[PDB]
């Protein structure tokens, strides 16, 4: 029948923001919104008692 | 499921925690002011307020992250109130400002107070409301 | 560095006005950022492809 020749895929050369890709972008977006987060609560624990 | 999302309303449980005590402490403010005091209840004061906008402003920042459009336009209310006390009516002040030299005359007295109480309101039903949410989408 | 050369050669000859040392210093310093930008985008456009 018909079928689909496509181009044998290969290493799929990297962006600039390749070195993120270990972890999913909603991990990146979890840690940066925690650090300001434990940077608030270290700045409430500290300055007030 | 644990998403961002879920987290973006867990991590505004615990700073509207934050936020209902910077409000017991400004009702116990103004009425021990009633009972004896000035300058001491200016310098107190002046010192709570900016945490508390940009905690808040935070929240601005992280339901527009999270695609939180209900929950962004929520505390729009709050945020367009805060931005009224800072860029127009901190009135002349400049140590910080507001809940600073203008004390007594007594006017404002009445318009802090009015305030206080409707601060609470708002972070008590923000609690839960976030309290809500986080369950939401958790177990959805 | 042409720029950063002719400013410090008037930091020579004019030392009255001593701010023309400070500023040749920056655009020696910004000129080296811009060649590591470029050398690195230069070995990563080889390795590309
Ligand atoms: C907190 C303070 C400390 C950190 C300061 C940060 C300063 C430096 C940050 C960024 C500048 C460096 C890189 C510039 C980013 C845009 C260039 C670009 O190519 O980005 C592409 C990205 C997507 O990347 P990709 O991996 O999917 O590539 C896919 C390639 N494929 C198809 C082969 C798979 O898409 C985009 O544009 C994404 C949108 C770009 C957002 C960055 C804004 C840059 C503007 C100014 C930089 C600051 C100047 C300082 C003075
Ligand atoms: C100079 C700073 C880096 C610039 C950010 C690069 C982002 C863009 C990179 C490549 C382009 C491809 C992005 C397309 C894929 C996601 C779409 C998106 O919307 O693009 C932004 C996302 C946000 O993530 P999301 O998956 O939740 O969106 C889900 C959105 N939907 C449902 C549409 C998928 O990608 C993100 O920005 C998450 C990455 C956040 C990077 C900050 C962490 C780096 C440093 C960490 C150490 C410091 C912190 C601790 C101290
Ligand atoms: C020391 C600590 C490290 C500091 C590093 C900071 C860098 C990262 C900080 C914040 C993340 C910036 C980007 C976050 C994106 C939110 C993603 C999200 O989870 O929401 C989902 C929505 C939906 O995505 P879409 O359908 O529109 O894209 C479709 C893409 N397409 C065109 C391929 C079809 O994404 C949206 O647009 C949501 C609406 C707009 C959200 C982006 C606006 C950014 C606001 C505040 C951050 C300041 C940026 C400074 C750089
Ligand atoms: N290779 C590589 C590399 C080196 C340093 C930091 C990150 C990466 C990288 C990691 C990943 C990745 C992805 C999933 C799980 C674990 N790692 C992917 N890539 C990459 C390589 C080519 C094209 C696009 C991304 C990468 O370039």
């Amino acid at each position: 029948g018909i079928s689909i020749m496509i181009k044998k895929p290969q290493k799929s050369k990297p962006g600039v923001f390749s070195f993120l890709d270990p972890l999913a972008y909603e991990i990146w977006m979890c840690i940066v919104f925690a650090y300001i987060g434990v940077s608030v609560v270290l700045f409430l624990v500290s300055r007030f008692s | 499921a644990f998403t961002f999302a879920a987290f973006c309303y867990m991590l505004t449980l615990v700073l509207c925690a934050s936020l209902i005590f910077f409000v017991i402490w400004h009702i116990i403010a103004f009425d021990e002011l009633r009972t004896d005091n000035i300058e001491r209840i200016c310098c107190l004061l002046r010192k709570l307020v900016v945490p508390e906008y940009s905690i808040h402003g935070l929240f601005c920042l992280m339901f527009l992250c999270a695609a939180e459009w209900v929950t962004l336009g929520l505390n729009i209310p709050l945020l367009f109130y805060h931005l009224w006390r800072y860029f127009h009516r901190p009135a002349d002040g400049s140590e910080v400002m507001y809940d600073a030299v203008s004390i007594m005359n007594a006017d404002i007295l009445n318009y802090c107070q009015k305030e206080s109480w409707c601060k609470l309101a708002f972070y008590l039903l923000s609690f839960f409301y976030y309290l809500y949410s986080m369950v939401y989408t958790l177990v959805s | 560095m042409f720029i950063g050369f002719i400013l410090s050669n008037i930091g020579h000859i004019r030392p009255h006005r001593t701010i023309l040392a400070f500023v040749s210093g920056i655009f020696f310093i910004l000129s080296g950022l811009s060649l590591v930008v470029g050398l690195v985008l230069y070995i990563s456009s080889i390795n590309d492809e």
